[PDB]
RNA sequence: AUAAACUAUGCCGACUAGGGAUCGGGUGGUGUUUUUUUAAUGACCCACUCGGCACCUUACGAGAAAUCAAAGUCUU
């Protein structure tokens, strides 16, 4: 992950420049290439698609609603699943207004469609 | 040598004695070799600290290109020692940073990251002065009139090397930034 | 949700209770530019020394009378017919008065921009 | 979906404050007590901090008064 791609800050350091180095530190490390070097490796993988940010509300956001679509009663859930909602909407625009295209995604397949890979 | 510098045109009396005596140590000391043969520099300056007590006592801070500022910090220690020996006068390494404008934008596709503000740019050099030993705390006070004192907490383990250049730093400060700058050891 | 007011009733709403002065908004051009020409007219002591995230540039020590509250006010206009007549927000002709005006050019005073005949908007009022 | 749908008191933006009152963190701890051939730890307590808890309070500001740390709040 890259929200996690900072495991690193566990055992390797240390937030994290190295990708630039001004307040730097003091330890090993062998530059631009310790960073890359298994900070490439990282989620086992890389990624991209889109959106992180997102690729986060919209998941929690999305089993958010089997619940909802089940239990059906916890309106103390509908209250919520508005609520994560009128969120994984509020990123998009940001980007609705910059980073993904200009509808899709920024609109998708929300409410709905368990996306995707 | 006008080896070990970027603009590599002329160099300025300070400057020289700073060229071959970098030279020096890495032909003179085998440990120096490695990190030296890397570093270059950008500029030099000298600062004379005027007391009132009519003495003259004056040190210089050099510029290490930022491609070295990697392996300047990797030996800053030792380099500055041979440094002070072989010059007698007080020496400071910081790194060349370029400040970027405020409202001069220019380029509609080019952000001004904020590693090269001038808030930024100028704390570091206290950063780099004190260099071989990094403060505990920083503080601002606001006299009444409207002065900025900058108290810095330095560590106690390091009172050696820190303690003498004390005096120069503050003075260096206030040429460059144009902060009055207290120490204070805890 | 509002620089102006914001840090300006803070010194307002600190002489009053009488003191030092204390923090404030965050800086702006113009927190600070007003938070001048009130030093500079006197009133207030010295714009202070703070920096963080826009939290940065100043706070501001306190001093002398400068009562009461710096003028917030919420339109703008100006210019002879104006000017003079909002003018009538001051605290008395015979001198006295400040007016903190907006001057097309330059973030001037009821005078300060009376200057080379200037105008426009009304940022503030000042004792 | 009416309401004997209420601090008869707005707030996007906050102070005159305190004192105390409660629930966080961080201290000291000194107090206990766990652990358990001794502890440390854990708990209990203690203070002390800072978090923010809500409240309560007026050496302040109000408004047209009872009240208000707001409705304090820019010749009213």
């Amino acid at each position: 992950e890259q929200i996690v791609k900072y495991a690193r800050k566990g055992l390797t350091p240390s937030q994290i420049g190295v990708l630039l180095r001004d307040a730097h530190g003091v330890t090993q490390a062998r530059v631009i290439t310790g960073n890359k070097i298994m900070r490439i490796l990282k989620s086992n993988g890389l990624a991209p698609e889109i959106p992180e940010d997102l690729y986060y509300l919209i998941k929690k956001a999305v089993s958010v609603r089997k619940h909802l679509e089940r239990n059906r009663k916890d309106k103390d859930a509908k209250f919520r699943l508005i609520l994560i909602e009128s969120r994984i909407h509020r990123l998009a625009r940001y980007y609705r207004t910059v980073a993904v295209l200009p509808p899709n995604w920024k609109y998708e397949s929300a409410t709905a469609s368990a996306l995707v890979n | 040598a006008l080896a070990k510098f970027h603009k590599k045109q002329s160099l300025t009396k300070i400057e020289e004695q700073v060229g071959s005596a970098l030279v020096e140590l890495q032909n003179t000391h085998p440990d120096l070799k490695t990190s030296l043969e890397s570093i270059i520099l950008t500029q030099v300056k000298e600062f004379q600290i005027n007391k009132t007590n009519k003495k003259a006592k004056s040190a210089v801070l050099i510029y290490v290109h930022f491609q070295s500022y990697r392996v300047l910090l990797s030996a800053a220690r030792k380099l500055i020692i041979e440094l002070e020996k072989k010059l007698k006068q007080i020496v400071f390494f910081t790194a060349q940073r370029k400040i970027e404008s405020k409202w001069v934008k220019e380029h509609k596709s080019q952000q001004r990251p904020r590693s090269r503000c001038l808030t930024y740019v100028y704390d570091a050099l206290l950063d780099d002065l004190l260099l071989p030993s990094t403060l505990i705390g920083k503080r601002i006070r606001a006299r009444l009139d409207g002065t900025s004192f900058y108290r810095i907490q330095l560590d106690q383990n390091d009172r050696d090397f820190l303690e003498e250049k004390l005096d120069a730093i503050t003075h260096i400060y206030k040429t460059v930034t144009t902060r009055e700058v207290t120490f204070e050891f805890k | 949700s509002s620089v102006l007011a914001d840090a300006l009733n803070a010194i307002n709403n600190a002489e009053k209770t009488g003191k030092r002065q204390v923090l404030i908004r965050p800086s702006s051009k113009v927190i600070i530019k007003f938070l001048q020409v009130m030093q500079k007219h006197g009133y207030i002591g010295e714009f202070e020394y703070i920096d963080d995230h826009r939290s940065g540039k100043i706070v501001v020590q306190l001093n002398g009378r400068l009562n009461k509250c710096g003028v917030i006010s919420p339109r703008f206009n100006v210019k002879i017919g104006d000017i003079e007549k909002w003018t009538a927000n001051l605290l008395p002709a015979r001198q006295f008065g400040y007016v903190i005006l907006t001057t097309s050019a330059g973030i001037m005073d009821h005078e300060e921009a009376r200057r080379k005949h200037v105008s426009g908007k009304i940022l503030g009022f000042v004792y």
